[PDB]
């Protein structure tokens, strides 16, 4: 973890003092004695498996990729740009990731490299909103895949999941996307954006029939705990079926 | 951990038993050894039978106080604590004569025990002696009237026994009731009494003064400063402690207001002297308490006299702006016309010049810039009030001297005065907060009321006769201050004991023959220890110290298999401590049975910069010993327990493998906090390293001697007019 | 390679919602992500073996308690929580959380966690507690609380500090194992 | 500060006792503060120092303790008895060497081998001071030098320092690169004698007697001490004690 990490460095050095900022750099620093530094991890930007854009490939070749012969690296920065809704914390989250271009590419030669470039970029909670989700909707497709090819498997994480997107219980994510986007008074703050809300309410289109893999193979694996469960879940799940029929008037498919 | 010897070749007793010595031991619970006990003197009903030593204690055996029985101590079974307070209620309390007198001289000596203490406390039998000395003394008034030396020694008990049952503190102080005062009144108030009831009632009035400020208020209007003198008068040693154990109390928790004023009491009805005259060089002896007591009055007057030495009073106020003209006026006409005694301002300003560039007064805007530094401040100002007063003679001659002399030689009189009378004070511990701890008085003080101002005064006189002796100036006047100072501490040593012996010794001080013999002193104290060459030793010392420092410093790195909190059962009783080079982080912690120690790595508890680290404190200084739970260790590992502080929450509560390492460590760690060290062996190994290594400087000079004090300069041509050029 | 179901509840005014995602997250202190959705997890090495581990991050108001027992079984150890700068939070875990969550699953480990660490100390704060007759409460009154219960651990952590958070977690972990 | 003098009779530069900086070159002097002068000054004295060499010291004259001569003994005639003075200035750099030797020595913990050091530092020492007049008998001279010159090498063996040579006066008259066959001799014969002494300290180390034939060699005639104090009985009568030695 990552305070790890900044103790092992600190060891190699004397002066451990860090900068705090984690983000940016100190302009004073850059003349000042008292050698400082800043540690905070960072992520590794997915590669570009040569020749299986489209292919059926299993897991093991995309986590293998997932991690190595790394070139970019992004770190997402929560940011407020807007008004400060107290009930919520999604009316300014803007994220202005940084660009990572290192020379080469992990593994290496050194456990470690420079960076050979830097950029950054800045995400309206729109966008947000819309990765996030997506992404979100494809960690159930890891899960609900990886118990499709395994059986002798800890079915617990699944409930993780069906749980915590089940409800989004202390605080409301999709009601949250309602107020921010689906009303009409962001489709005056972004009228032209409007193209962004319908993607994502094309997100929870394509959401509804993952989730509704996670429900059927949450079935398959339903055991007598899971039961009241699943009750629920499949409650508030074509619930929230109907939902996206009419009162998220996505079309569904 | 291990437990003393249980089985134990004791004498066992009751009152009327003859003993009967078994191997009695100790671990089982003492109902059992109690129950075995009484049933060979025939006794049941053991909950109401207490074993007690048969030494002088009587004090009864509970689980507290049985690790005080050792072989060959009797054993004298007796009532259990509970049963002696109850007891103690229907005895001390009833309408008995005799009976109370003899059970209440039982309760004051069965008062220091803790363990009766206890159910006697629960029992409030201290609310039954207000009862027995205060209802009681109604009751038998008819006969009382004539019982009177009696009865006084039944209510003096009775005040040994509330004393001693109120510094258990188990039982609130203020049990008495104000009948208890009335009677303690009429012990003060009245003539002269036996000395048992004076001694335990000056007692109780100093008692019930510690109790509070509000007890102290009740009681000051039974403890007059004219009717505590004869406690004085009475010439027992003990009735003059307890008397001026009052007198303190009274300036100690007095307002400063009010403790000037008492201040004045003390100082018209002659407490000062009358003390001197009934006890320093009369008959009476000094004691430790003695002295505690003539230090605490003469301390008592310095600190009412700290009013006027610790604050900063204003410089420019008008008032004090003309009591020092006319102190100045009073001191300086000798050599001024009468022009200058009210004149203007832009006057004021070229007399300030003129008459104090004769007294090289940096700021001579205002002389008061040489009274802007307190202490004193105005008490400087004081002391010139008291020598126009008392001392005018050496202020007068002292002022004019310096008052005919612009060169450097002069006496800064304001500057003089004010930091006369400052050093005098920390030296002579003027103003200071009086405490037990000095355990010297001087009798000096207490031949004059004022004796801090004529020490003052003839410490001016001495120093200005001897700057006629020893041609001082003003850039050597903090120099030849330091002389005068040696000159007081010459005086001071030797102890005068009144205004003419302390002038005396100090003119015999007056450089005039007894140089040599202090000289010869210094040559005789370096005969042994070569005090030149003791300047050359300790001059360059840091180095030996230092390195040492950083030889313990390598042995934490090189460190050990430490010792945990009772690391005993299957746990670390060994683990690597080891500073990494860094020395900033420190590999140490829950680290396994590690035959070769350290391991260099990141260890449980991997980092330890100095930046966390407080402070340690060793042993019973050790929270985890100060736990009394899960972490009670036993105190054989004092010199094995520390506790160094970090976070304020996370401790280093650790053990030591045994005790010179741990003083090594601990050595390591100061350093680290950058102080001294805690290993006698760093103090040892020190001197005879530094000691041999001067001794290993000799070498060069031997065979012909040194000149130990240091010669003059031989003169150079001042010029680099090299004859032979350098290089 | 192994997993462990773990649930966490505290008082709604502190949000440990901010603790385990900043936690799992890595990110900075005070810096973290806020989601939509709760119920996080970790997969971590502690000790020889890497474990994967997920936390039923639940709501706690009451009238949630009936929708929580459903998750109770299998829970491997849970984590009760509140704030120290939040007496209102003694009474609640004391009074409702304690007893029932006690009451719930009697035999799993159970470690008290502090939080706001960085806010017990901070002197505006205990001022404005003092302003309200709050009590800037310590650890030690904690430490006997967690006595009371006799709890197999207790800690406190601070989000805006990640102080001893890792270490809260450790023994978090460690206690399975 | 001027009218400094070429010459050689101040390289008795040696403080008496603490001073100050007021010249740029000085402090507060120790004993053994010798600086080797050159410029000779009549109430001051500045020149190299031995602690620097390349940096000069200007120091008072009654401040110096000068004598005559230079660091020698016997140029000048500074030996207290001719000769033997060179040694024991050899020595005393031979000390100064001991000193930093083992200032690094207590960082590692053999250090009951740095006590022995300075326990044979302290003969050394007194050995030094006694030497200092003209005390002993010169026999005894011959003898003790033996005996210092022992420690010597026992220390630089310890000390994995040279071979000091010549034994007797001087230690270093061999060493004036005269002959070269006798050095090498002489060098082996010291080997011979550190060999020796270090079997004997392992020896010692263990036996105890073969140490006292080891001496006894050489001499043969003894003396059992005996001492008789009173026999314990009531003869009644007179007696006599026949004390013989008897071979069964």
């Amino acid at each position: 973890r990552r305070e790890d990490f900044s103790l092992r460095l600190l060891t190699q050095f004397p002066n451990a003092e860090k900068m705090t900022s984690t983000t940016p750099p100190g302009e004073d620093i850059k003349s000042s004695p008292k050698q400082y530094m800043q540690c905070f991890t960072v992520k590794p930007v997915m590669s570009l498996p040569p020749s299986y854009k489209d292919k059926p490939v299993p897991e093991q070749i995309l986590n293998y990729y997932r991690a190595n012969e790394v070139q970019q690296f992004r770190y997402s920065r929560p940011f407020r740009k807007g008004e400060k809704d107290p009930d919520n914390e999604f009316a300014t989250m803007w994220i202005e990731r940084t660009t990572y271009t290192t020379a080469y590419t992990f593994p290496g030669i050194l456990k470690w490299f420079e960076v050979k470039q830097i950029s950054t970029e800045e995400i309206s909670p729109l966008e947000n909103a819309i990765e996030t989700m997506e992404l979100t909707n494809e960690r159930i497709s890891n899960c609900v895949q990886q118990h499709a090819w395994d059986r002798s498997l800890s079915v617990h994480p699944l409930s993780m999941l069906l749980s915590g997107i089940v409800d989004p219980a202390v605080m409301g994510g999709f009601s949250n996307y309602e107020k921010a986007f689906f009303t009409e008074k962001y489709l005056q703050e972004h009228p032209e954006d409007q193209e962004k809300v319908e993607l994502l309410k094309r997100l929870i289109a394509l959401q509804m029939p993952l989730l509704t893999e996670g429900i059927r193979i949450h079935g398959e694996k339903l055991t007598e705990q899971l039961k009241p469960l699943h009750e629920r879940l499949s409650s508030c799940f074509r619930e929230l079926k109907e939902k996206v029929e009419k009162h998220y008037g996505v079309i569904t498919l | 951990m291990p437990p003393p010897a249980d089985i134990v070749k004791v004498a066992i007793e009751w009152p009327g038993a003859y003993p009967k010595l078994m191997e009695i031991d100790q671990k089982k619970p003492l109902s059992a050894i109690i129950k075995e006990v009484c049933d060979g003197w025939s006794l049941a009903n053991h909950e109401y039978f207490a074993l007690q030593h048969a030494d002088s204690s009587n004090f009864y055996i509970t689980e507290k106080n049985r690790n005080e029985i050792k072989n060959g101590t009797i054993l004298r079974l007796t009532t259990s604590p509970a049963q002696n307070a109850q007891q103690l209620h229907e005895r001390i309390q009833s309408s008995s004569m005799d009976a109370k007198l003899e059970a209440l001289k039982d309760l004051a000596s069965l008062s220091r025990d803790v363990t009766f203490a206890q159910e006697f406390i629960n029992l409030d039998g201290i609310s039954l002696l207000t009862q027995m000395v205060e209802s009681g003394t109604e009751r038998y008034q008819k006969l009382q009237k004539i019982m009177k030396p009696c009865f006084g020694d039944m209510l003096s008990f009775t005040l040994t026994a509330f004393v001693e049952l109120m510094d258990h503190g188990i039982v609130s102080w203020d049990t008495f009731s104000v009948a208890f005062i009335k009677k303690i009144a009429s012990f003060v108030n009245k003539s002269a009494i036996d000395i048992s009831i004076l001694q335990r009632s000056l007692a109780i009035l100093e008692s019930m003064v510690l109790n509070s400020h509000d007890l102290y208020q009740k009681v000051a209007q039974e403890i007059t400063i004219g009717q505590l003198i004869p406690h004085l008068q009475g010439s027992d040693q003990e009735i003059q402690t307890y008397t001026i154990a009052v007198i303190n109390a009274l300036f100690l928790k007095a307002p400063d207001e009010r403790r000037q004023e008492m201040a004045n009491i003390l100082a018209q009805k002659q407490l000062r002297s009358i003390i001197l005259t009934h006890v320093i060089r009369a008959q009476r002896a000094i004691n430790n308490e003695m002295a505690h007591q003539l230090y605490v009055l003469q301390v008592l007057t310095f600190n009412l006299l700290e009013d006027r030495m610790m604050t900063k009073m204003d410089p420019q106020d008008q008032a004090q702006r003309d009591i020092i003209f006319e102190l100045r006026r009073i001191a300086f006409d000798a050599e001024s016309e009468p022009n200058n005694s009210s004149g203007s301002m832009e006057k004021r300003k070229s007399m300030y010049t003129r008459d104090y560039k004769k007294l090289g007064f940096i700021n001579h805007v205002n002389p008061a810039m040489d009274f802007t530094q307190t202490p004193p401040g105005m008490l400087a100002l004081d002391n010139m009030l008291y020598f126009a007063k008392h001392h005018q003679d050496a202020y007068i001659r002292i002022v004019l001297e310096n008052s005919s002399r612009e060169d450097k030689h002069e006496c800064p009189f304001g500057r003089s005065s004010i930091e006369l009378t400052k050093m005098l004070c920390e030296i002579l511990k003027v103003g200071e907060l009086p405490s037990e701890t000095c355990n010297d008085f001087h009798p000096m003080f207490f031949t004059h009321d004022r004796s801090f101002e004529e020490f003052f005064c003839i410490c001016i006189q001495l120093l200005n006769k001897t700057w006629k002796e020893m041609r001082a100036t003003s850039e050597d006047f903090n120099k030849v201050m330091q002389v005068v100072k040696e000159q007081v501490m010459r005086a001071l040593t030797t102890k005068p004991s009144s205004l003419d012996q302390f002038k005396s010794k100090l003119q015999n001080l007056s450089y005039t023959e007894i140089l040599k013999i202090r000289q010869s002193e210094r040559m005789n104290q370096e005969d042994f220890q070569s005090r030149p060459i003791l300047e050359l030793k300790e001059k360059i010392q840091p180095e030996i110290l230092e390195l040492i420092k950083q030889q313990r410093l390598n042995r934490l790195v090189e460190g050990t298999c430490f010792r945990k909190l009772n690391a005993r059962r299957r746990q670390d009783k060994f683990w690597y401590c080891r500073l990494s080079p860094n020395h900033k982080v420190l590999h140490y912690g829950d680290l396994e049975e590690s035959p070769q120690g350290e391991v260099p790595h990141d260890s449980l508890q991997d980092k330890l910069p100095v930046a966390d680290i407080k402070a340690v404190v060793t042993g019973k200084d050790c929270p985890h010993m100060k736990e009394k739970g899960a972490l009670k260790q036993n105190k054989e590992v004092l010199e094995l327990a520390f506790s160094i502080l970090y976070d304020s929450n996370c401790q280093l509560n650790f053990i030591a493998p045994d005790k010179h390492e741990y003083c090594i460590w601990t050595d390591g760690l100061n350093a680290l906090l950058g102080k001294d060290m805690m290993s006698d062996l760093t103090r040892n190994d020190l001197d005879t390293l530094l000691s041999m290594e001067i001794k290993l400087r000799l070498l060069d000079l031997e065979n012909i001697q040194i000149p130990d004090a240091p010669p003059p300069i031989p003169k150079e041509p001042s010029n680099y007019d090299f004859v032979y050029d350098c290089n | 390679m192994q997993a462990i179901k773990c649930v966490v509840v505290g008082d709604g005014a502190v949000a440990k919602t901010c603790l385990l995602i900043s936690y799992t997250t890595n990110a900075f202190p005070g810096e973290y992500i806020p989601t939509v959705f709760d119920n996080y997890s970790a997969n971590v090495m502690v000790d020889g073996k890497p474990v994967n581990l997920g936390l039923w991050d639940t709501a706690g108001q009451e009238d949630y308690d009936r929708l929580r027992p459903l998750s109770y079984p299998q829970t491997d150890v849970f984590l009760i929580c509140f704030s120290l700068v939040s007496p209102a939070s003694f009474e609640n875990v004391r009074a409702k959380w304690y007893p029932e969550v006690r009451h719930h699953c009697p035999n799993t480990p159970i470690i008290l966690v502090g939080t706001k660490l960085d806010l017990r100390d901070d002197k505006d704060t205990i001022e404005k507690l003092k302003e309200k007759k709050l009590t800037p409460i310590t650890y030690p009154q904690g430490l006997a609380m967690a006595k009371e219960i006799g709890a197999v651990k207790y800690l406190e952590c601070s989000a805006l500090t990640q102080r001893g958070l890792k270490t809260v977690f450790d023994e978090a972990i460690r206690a399975v194992l | 500060m001027a009218r400094w003098i070429p010459t050689k009779r101040q390289k008795y530069g040696v403080a008496i006792y603490n001073y100050n900086a007021s010249q740029d070159v000085e402090l507060s002097l120790q004993i053994g503060d010798t600086v080797h002068i050159l410029e000779m000054y009549e109430g001051w004295y500045r020149g190299y120092t031995l602690q620097n060499k390349s940096k000069k010291g200007i120091f008072p004259e009654t401040y110096i303790h000068l004598k005559e001569a230079t660091v020698e003994d016997l140029g000048q005639h500074e030996t207290v008895i001719p000769g033997e003075l060179p040694l024991v200035q050899e020595l005393t750099s031979t000390l100064r060497e001991w000193a930093v030797i083992w200032r690094k020595l207590y960082v590692n913990n053999k250090l009951t081998l740095f006590r022995q050091l300075q326990q044979m530092t302290y003969s050394l020492i007194e050995w030094r001071s006694q030497i200092l007049s003209g005390t002993l008998p010169k026999d005894e001279l011959a003898e003790l030098k033996k005996k210092v010159t022992a420690k010597i090498d026992h220390g630089n063996r310890m000390l994995g320092l040279d071979l000091v040579v010549r034994d007797d006066n001087g230690n270093i008259l061999d060493p004036d690169e005269t002959s070269t066959i006798a050095l090498f001799k002489a060098h082996e014969v010291a080997s011979k004698r550190i060999e020796e002494k270090i079997q004997e300290e392992k020896s010692i180390l263990q036996n105890l007697d073969l140490r006292g034939q080891s001496i006894f060699s050489t001499i043969h005639t003894y003396g059992l001490y005996v001492n008789f104090k009173n026999f314990v009985c009531n003869i009644g009568e007179d007696a006599e004690l026949f004390m013989a030695l008897y071979d069964p």
